[PDB]
RNA sequence: CUUGAGUCUCGUAGAGGGGGGUAGAAUUCCAGGUGUAGCGGUGAAAUGCGUAGAGAUCUGGAGGAAUACCGGUGGCGAAGGCGGCCCCCUGGACGAAGACUGACGCUCAGGUGCGAAAGCGUGGGGAGCAAACAGGAUUAGAUACCCUGGUAGUCCACGCCGUAAACGAUGUCGACUUGGAGGUUGUGCCGGCGUGGCUUCCGGAGCUAACGCGUUAAGUCGACCGCCUGGGGAGUAC
RNA sequence: GUUUAUUAAAAACACAGCACUGUGCAAACACGAAAGUGGACGUAUACGGUGUGACGCCUGCCCGGUGCCGGAAGGUUAAUU
């Protein structure tokens, strides 16, 4: 899956710790790597149906993630969407 | 299932050999195993019905 | 690229055409065209030997090489072309020493291959060779029937052949009608298929998109008159008579070849 | 006609017929004899006693080679596996080896459906 | 950048000009920052079963630690060179620098 | 267990050139699975007979 | 706030999924070499094949389909299902010590997606097997069971179909409730002593009309959903 | 779309589509006492003959007769001697 390179390098800045790997924030960045990263293995495996269950679960547990996000706290929501790149 | 015949070893004891040879190997048997079709249902019925008679 | 039209119109409702986005688009090569004039079926009498035959759009002829004679130099393929005297396509080549030729297009090559012939080429599509290099069991086309002649067999859009033995001075070819043949092992031969195999997925749609190929109308024979026609005649729909060509032989079922010089050459038939 | 002092029994016994040739090291075949080809036609063409005599026959017609030494191999699931290698060892023969060479797919090909029988 | 077992049986007539080249293939791996870790050349072999009508084959092992790219072009030119009759590429999960069985 | 020890890759084969089961031997479940991918894999590199018939 | 839920570090086994490459055995066909009168098939027979040289045997070539042994009341998967070997891409599960977020959870009508075999459309492929079909037998008859041949199909790429005794005839999540005999996969201490996950058989209280289930419940409970209301007519008609 | 110029324009001819069959290239076939030529400067996804007539569902039973293809155990049978 994700290196381990790039999940060190995501945590260690994008967390508000050297060792934060379990906040919102870093999960859902952590979970739209992974979701960008399969589109191009997705790309060019159509029948590939084994996997599409895997990918749809990242999207659902993004999804309810950003919305406990939204109802905590509105601000840094939009601020963590706006890093992102992201609509909803 | 190869068996050869060596001096002082008279034809019975060669052939007897060559005969044991054939029953471990099994032969015989796993060409009438190969005889017809066999579902894979009637299959995986045989075996577990083998299987829970052993038991 | 099979592609349906919309019926937008009563002639457009079945047409299928074939389309290939790779042939050059522009015009041909100009050292390697010729003149022909449509003959209408008729020889030097003037008469008709060969009926259906007359009009259509006008065509230049194409110096294709059946030899492929000159050996041990290189060509790279320069670019794919539609040839409108035949089914396949050509592409034209460029030598190591700056000479242009066309060639049948095989199966699978594109711009930018490269080709060889002689008796040290290398065994991959678009080469040519003797059929005593080519392993037996190979695929061919482009086979010769003489020592010398040039490229004579499997020669359409699609074909092929397959070399099934070779007995001593020999090899034996199973030809696409089913027919073994022997021919000699000295004989060239092209390796590959021939390209474009989507020319039978073809539909012309309409009357008129026949008589652009110069093919003219067939009349059937009961629709005639008894001098003009064996079958011709009746008051009605009558027929009651065995079914014959226009000159009495018979045309369903009975045989017709007489050649009793090449018959020892001759493995099995196709039947 | 020509001298050889060892060749090959091929047997190949089913379970309807058994046929038994012998050949050369090089696989050259020089005669031959059936079960069925005996007179033992139908029901009895395939016991073991129509094998025998298909053997002996078989080494019969060979008299004018002069063989001395032979290999057997043997093929198929027939009744005829013992009766003809005993025939051979005693029609005057002398044997020093024996081998089996059934072929077994190692799956290859869907049999013929089960007789409903 | 990852550990592979390499081996490849070659004609036996050809075993005169075999040395020289699994040198270019160490210069090859050696030429893309690869690692060798162990070279042991089996020899001439009789094998178990005859492969196209032959009978002996010569069995060279390479140890390498590479990019995954280098042993597929390696793996091409094995391919493409008509005098290895055979070869095989194993992905191992750790260095084997050791003594093989062979010797 | 690796495919280069043929000498106790001997004691795994039947006469014929077959796999022995693990009831005959003896021997665990897994250790089972990595012995008859070794002998697999010396099969194909032609370090070992597939058959018996010569 | 951390006990529910999830992230991070390490490691473990596996026919989990997709793409590409490849090794052996075997049936069929084809071309050569020896050899001559049978081969094949049934309970018994013949249609069928063979003197233009079959069947048997040896060397070689092509093509397709499936991977002998290992092999297991084994393992993985949400279900249908998944097996020779190697590389590339990729999903899930589990275990020891710890760090982190702090209820972010469970169920689900509409909805979306996957879904054995057969069947359909387009294009390739065709070794064996084999609906329809042809002939030989059996029989009072035999549109069959038996025998010899054989086309769709079984194979691949794409797009449809959305059905099965699709079964454990047992909806998902969580808590509590005497035991015994095993299989498989991790970890700590000195063959033993503990500890988890998945699974097979027997059986106690309890439950059931009974058969039987019984810590993987059909036992004692909470949440949410689906379904049932006499048999035909009928899973039929509009 | 074509047709009886000058009493018949139609349901008649043609047609895209389907099938049977012949043809291995000095191709079958046609015009020629012959040489030659068309087929074709094309090679079985190509060419000739025959019937039916877009598309949809489909196309059953009969090989005695008359044709065509294949077989040769027997009978009769020309020129020749
Ligand atoms: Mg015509
Ligand atoms: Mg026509
Ligand atoms: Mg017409
Ligand atoms: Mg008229
Ligand atoms: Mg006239
Ligand atoms: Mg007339
Ligand atoms: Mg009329
Ligand atoms: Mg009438
Ligand atoms: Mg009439
Ligand atoms: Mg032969
Ligand atoms: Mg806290
Ligand atoms: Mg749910
Ligand atoms: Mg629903
Ligand atoms: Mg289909
Ligand atoms: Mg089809
Ligand atoms: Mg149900
Ligand atoms: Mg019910
Ligand atoms: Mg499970
Ligand atoms: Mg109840
Ligand atoms: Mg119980
Ligand atoms: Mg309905
Ligand atoms: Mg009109
Ligand atoms: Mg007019
Ligand atoms: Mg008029
Ligand atoms: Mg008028
Ligand atoms: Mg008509
Ligand atoms: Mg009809
Ligand atoms: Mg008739
Ligand atoms: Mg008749």
């Amino acid at each position: 899956s994700l290196s381990t390179e790039a999940t060190a390098k995501i945590v260690s800045e994008f967390g508000r710790d050297a060792n934060d790997t379990g906040s919102t924030e870093v999960q859902v960045a952590l979970l739209t790597a992974q979701i960008n990263h399969l589109q191009g293995h997705f790309a060019e495996h159509k029948k590939d149906h084994h996997s599409r269950r895997g990918l749809l679960r990242m999207v659902s547990q993004r999804r309810k993630l950003l919305d406990y996000l939204k109802r905590k706290d509105v601000a840094r929501y939009t601020q963590l969407i706006e890093r992102l790149g992201l609509r909803r | 299932p190869v068996i050869k015949v060596r001096e002082n070893e008279p034809f019975d004891v060669a052939l007897r050999r060559f005969k044991r040879s054939c029953e471990k190997a099994g032969v015989l048997a796993e060409v009438r195993r190969r005889e017809f079709y066999e579902k894979p249902t009637t299959e995986r019925k045989r075996a577990k019905a083998s299987a829970v008679k052993r038991h | 690229a099979v592609v349906k039209c919309k019926p937008t119109s009563p002639g457009r409702r079945h047409v299928v055409k074939v389309v290939n986005p790779e042939l050059h688009k522009g015009k041909p090569f100009a050292p390697l065209l010729e003149k022909n004039s449509k003959s209408g079926g008729r020889n030097n009498n003037g008469r008709i030997t060969t009926r259906h035959i007359g009009g259509g759009h006008k065509q230049a002829y194409r110096i294709v090489d059946f030899k492929r004679n000159k050996d041990g130099i290189p060509a790279v393929v320069e670019r794919l072309e539609y040839d409108p005297n035949r089914s396949a396509n050509i592409a034209l080549v460029l030598y190591k020493d700056g000479e242009r030729r066309y060639i049948l297009a095989p199966k699978g090559l594109k711009a930018g291959d490269q080709i060889q012939s002689g008796v040290d080429a290398a065994i991959k599509p678009g080469n040519t060779l003797p059929m005593r290099n080519i392993p037996v069991g190979s695929t061919v086309h482009n086979v010769e029937m003489k020592p010398g002649k040039g490229g004579q067999l499997a020669r359409s859009a699609g074909t092929y052949v397959q070399i099934v033995a070779r007995d001593g001075a020999y090899v034996t070819l199973r030809l696409r009608s089913g027919e073994m043949r022997k021919v000699e092992a000295d004989c060239r031969a092209t390796l590959g298929e021939v390209g474009n195999a989507e020319h039978m997925l073809r539909v012309l749609g309409k009357a008129g998109a026949a008589r652009w190929r110069g093919v003219r109308p067939t009349v059937r024979g009961t629709a005639m008159n008894p001098v003009d026609h064996p079958h011709g005649g009746g008051e009605g729909r009558n027929f009651g008579k065995h079914p014959v060509t226009p000159w009495g032989v018979q045309t369903k079922g009975k045989k017709t070849r007489s050649n009793k010089r090449t018959d020892k050459f001759i493995v099995r038939r196709r039947s | 006609r020509k001298q050889v002092s060892d060749g090959v029994a091929h047997i190949h016994a089913s379970f309807n017929n058994t046929i038994v040739t012998i050949t050369d090291r090089q696989g050259n075949a020089l005669g031959w004899a059936t079960a069925g080809g005996s007179g033992f036609r139908g029901s009895r063409k395939s016991t073991p006693f129509a094998a025998q005599v298909a053997a002996e026959r078989c080494a019969d017609a060979v008299k004018e080679y002069g063989i001395k030494n032979l290999e057997v191999m043997v093929k198929g699931p027939g009744p005829g596996r013992e009766s003809t290698i005993r025939a051979l060892n005693a029609a005057g023969f002398r044997i020093t080896n024996i081998t089996d060479v059934t072929p077994i797919p190692h799956x290859g090909c869907r049999p013929p459906k089960k007789r409903r029988v | 950048m990852r550990h592979y077992e390499i081996v490849f049986m070659v004609h036996p007539d050809q075993s005169e000009q075999v040395p020289g080249m699994i040198e270019r293939y160490t210069a090859a791996i050696t030429g893309a920052e690869g690692k060798i870790h162990r070279l042991e050349d089996w020899g001439r072999r009789q094998l178990a079963y005859p492969i196209n009508k032959l009978h002996k084959a010569h069995y060279v092992l390479m140890n390498v630690e590479a990019p995954q790219e280098v042993i597929d072009e390696l793996e091409t030119t094995f391919r493409f060179n008509d005098a290895v009759i055979r070869s095989m590429v194993m992905r191992t999960k750790h260095a084997v620098t050791e003594a093989s069985p062979m010797v | 267990i690796d495919y280069k020890d043929i000498a106790t890759l001997k004691n795994y084969i039947t006469e014929s050139g077959k796999i022995v089961p693990s009831r005959i031997t003896g021997t665990r479940a897994k250790y089972q699975r990595q012995l008859a991918r070794a002998i697999k894999r010396a099969r194909y590199l032609s370090l070992l007979p597939y058959t018996d018939r010569h």
